[PDB]
């Protein structure tokens, strides 16, 4: 789907308000929070998976929040 | 006149030795520009217009499948040919099937299949290009006059209208009674339009990226075509389905317009229905002061009496606009327009409306000032009868501080090494922290581009981190900066 | 939008084939790759993070992919 | 067997009587009739007021834009109940004939 | 999940989530959309108009 490479990044960004500025500020964000509540299971495996992997706590955090971003989204 | 009630609004103060000022105008704000001697002017980029644009792709967005055909071979003996398949019209799937005795083959093997059906595009989302010779600026220079309708009034009968394009380096607008007005504005340097495409999409455009356009997983054709049938990434609208290893089907994929319109997020939408008109972007002109002159310069005070007409007013800005009429015999004469402090001893307000003199007996000149913060009189009239006018400006001097810091931030958030030159006048130091601005821009475009807020907040914080964890202070501080720099960013992108 | 969740881990799973399951296989893969080539700028800034917080070569490899998967998407 | 629609959701919609109210500053949102309108898709902002605006005093007035919604297309979501379900089986041995 | 011409048997849950405006399904006349925003955009660029 085209949907999936939006227009963000492109780096022409002026003053003047963009397409769905106020509706896609927060659209990600709110996916990967109702695919966290929908999907506990795979939150508590991803937290269990970087706590082993990271050595520290800012791995272990860092590797639990990329995982639980990227998880949504392939899906 | 024009800016006053404007909430991105710029005052430029000053001219450089040759009295001129480089000034850039955005969309959506203006500029009102200050000089000692000089008239107040304000300027406004109302309008980008692009010129005869040439379609670089068309893009199929809905489509419709017809005549599906199939040809099936048995097991081992190769493929099914199908005469649609030499037309490119057709958008046609080899596949296998299970075969035997049952549906007339004498082996039983996977037998090869082919399904064919003509691809027909019904809506299209043509992106246009237009090269920068054909870009039209508008730029409207209405003086601060002070006259009674020209207080934020958009209409422009009284602002000067100037059309500025490459093809002439040099404007000149003469303002009635101000002299001669004279802007050298970079059309070329503004959006690059050569990297952009003017996308239009069934009644709406949108201003994209050349190289995102050209990534559109979608049938297009070239943009030359005529013909409009050899669209050549036409798998991008259709399934070819084989569910349970028994029959091959073709479906076309439904309409793409509302997946279209979720991709442009990001995208600033333009106006291409009719001129290809742009409502976005800046311009960077080179102000000449050099022929303003005052006007009503010249001229005897008035020493009549005055009255308010219409209540002081604060702007957005902490700069007031008050409006006053004259009854006086020398009609065309200057206002006496003093703020002073409480005990009447110091002059603390700046007239922003610089020189107010009533062209006429019976016009109500309004006039805008910069009141100090706090208590202050403004005095309208001379001593006979003189208005004695209180107010009060509510904010701090620390906290004028903090947010012409902020401002200065996100102008250098909008536009890049452009913002050196907002209110530059030559300058040593001007020229060297634009060039810092230019190479610390380029390398962090290049680490940043095609990534959104969020993913600019986890690394800068992740940055941040690292450099509160480093063991060297120089590395430690340098990392701090960039991580903090990040995290601005990031929260002050989009739209 | 509707196309960002696109029905996947639902269970509900056959025999049959799906709908769009030739494409939809690969073309996630297929985008980042796009988006990696496209943007060569911050896949270099990604492998220096993930070089600097992964203690091991292991955790290094998993956050530089958790990263360079998360960064197109989650725009 | 006897499918029930729980949901009706639209794909395609259209825009039609598009209204606005505009409020001057410190004076509040403004009110549209057809916000308490359930076939209207409303929503609050706020633009530059002044002088010029006819408004006086210069500063960020809530504005209020309403339209009208119409679904041109719609996808239903049917649901059937587990006890009207149908399973057709084909039980055919191996006699070596045919019909 | 029928959507014309084209069925597909779908999650319930999934279905119940999908982000586009819906009506409860015993609805005989539309004209209460719930989630109508997910459908339109608001733009009011700079400050002049929405
Ligand atoms: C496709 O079918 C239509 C009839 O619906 C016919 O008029 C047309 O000639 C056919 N085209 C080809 C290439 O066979
Ligand atoms: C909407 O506008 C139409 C004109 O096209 C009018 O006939 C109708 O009465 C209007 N409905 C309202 C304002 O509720
Ligand atoms: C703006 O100017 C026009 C014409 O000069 C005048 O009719 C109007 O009253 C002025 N004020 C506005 C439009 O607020």
């Amino acid at each position: 789907s085209v949907a999936l490479v939006p227009h963000v990044g492109m780096g022409l960004e002026t003053r003047t308000e963009t397409w769905m500025s106020s509706e896609g500020a927060w659209k990600h964000a709110q996916r990967i929070e109702t695919w966290v509540l929908r999907h506990p299971g795979f939150t508590i495996m991803a937290a269990i998976l970087a706590y082993t992997i990271g050595t520290t706590y800012f791995q272990r955090v860092l590797i639990f929040i990329l995982l639980t971003a990227v998880a949504p989204s392939m899906t | 006149m024009r800016c006053i009630g404007i909430s991105n609004r710029d005052f430029v103060e000053g001219v450089s030795g040759g009295s001129w000022v480089d000034i850039v105008l955005e969309h959506g704000s203006c500029v009102t520009t200050m000089a000692k001697n000089k008239p107040t002017l304000d300027f406004e980029l109302i309008k980008t217009e692009a010129k005869h644009p040439a379609t670089l792709r068309k893009y199929c967005i809905e489509a419709k499948l017809t005549n599906t055909t199939t040809a099936s071979r048995c097991p081992t003996q190769g493929e099914p040919s199908l005469n649609e398949e030499q037309d490119k019209r057709f958008v046609c799937k080899h596949s296998m099937v299970d075969r035997g005795w049952g549906n007339g083959c004498g082996l039983f093997g996977k037998g090869g299949i082919v399904t064919c059906a003509m691809f027909t595009c019904k809506k299209n989302m043509e992106g246009k290009i237009v090269q920068p010779e054909n870009l039209e600026y508008t730029i409207v220079i209405t003086p601060h006059s002070g006259e009674e309708n020209a207080v934020g009034n958009d209409t422009g009968k009284h602002g000067k209208e100037i059309k500025v394009t490459p093809q002439s380096s040099i404007t000149e607008a003469e303002l009635t009674g101000y002299g001669t007005v004279t802007m050298e504005c970079s059309p070329r340097t503004g959006l690059d339009f050569n990297e952009m495409v003017l996308l239009q999409m069934e009644n709406k455009a949108w201003l994209v990226h050349r190289q995102w356009f050209l990534d559109l997983p979608l049938p297009w054709l070239p943009g030359a075509d005529t013909q409009g049938s050899n669209w050549i990434q036409k798998e991008t609208l259709v399934t070819f389905k084989n569910p349970h290893a028994k029959k091959q089907d073709v479906v076309v994929l439904g309409s793409q317009e509302g997946a279209m319109h979720t991709a442009l997020t990001g995208a600033t939408e333009i106006q291409m229905s009719s001129g290809n008109l742009l409502f976005t972007g800046h311009l960077k002109c080179r102000l000449r002061m050099d022929k303003l002159q005052l006007k009503g310069m010249s001229y005897s005070m008035c020493t009549g009496k005055f009255k308010v007409v219409k209540e002081i007013a604060e702007t957005q800005h902490g700069t007031i606009v008050i409006r006053v009429q004259y009854e006086g015999d020398g009609s065309p004469c200057k206002i006496p327009f003093e703020i002073m402090d409480l005990e009447k001893r110091h002059v603390l307000g700046r007239l922003i409306t610089v020189n107010p003199i009533v062209t006429e007996k019976d016009s109500p000149v309004n006039i805008e000032a910069e009141p100090p913060f706090g208590d202050s009189y403004i005095i309208i009239g001379v001593e006979p009868g003189q208005l004695k006018l209180s107010w009060f400006k509510k904010g701090s001097s620390i906290g004028q501080m903090f947010e012409t810091t902020m401002r200065g931030a996100k102008r250098m958030a909008i536009l890049g090494d452009t913002a050196w030159d907002f209110g530059s006048l030559g300058g040593v130091f001007t020229s060297i922290g634009k060039a810092l601005h230019q190479v610390f821009g380029a390398i962090y475009g290049a680490a940043f581009s095609g990534v959104s807020w969020t993913m600019k907040i986890l690394i800068g914080v992740v940055i941040t981190w690292i450099g509160m964890n480093s063991r060297s202070t120089s590395l430690s501080v340098s990392l701090v900066l960039v991580g903090v720099v990040t995290l601005y960013l990031g929260v002050m992108v989009q739209a």
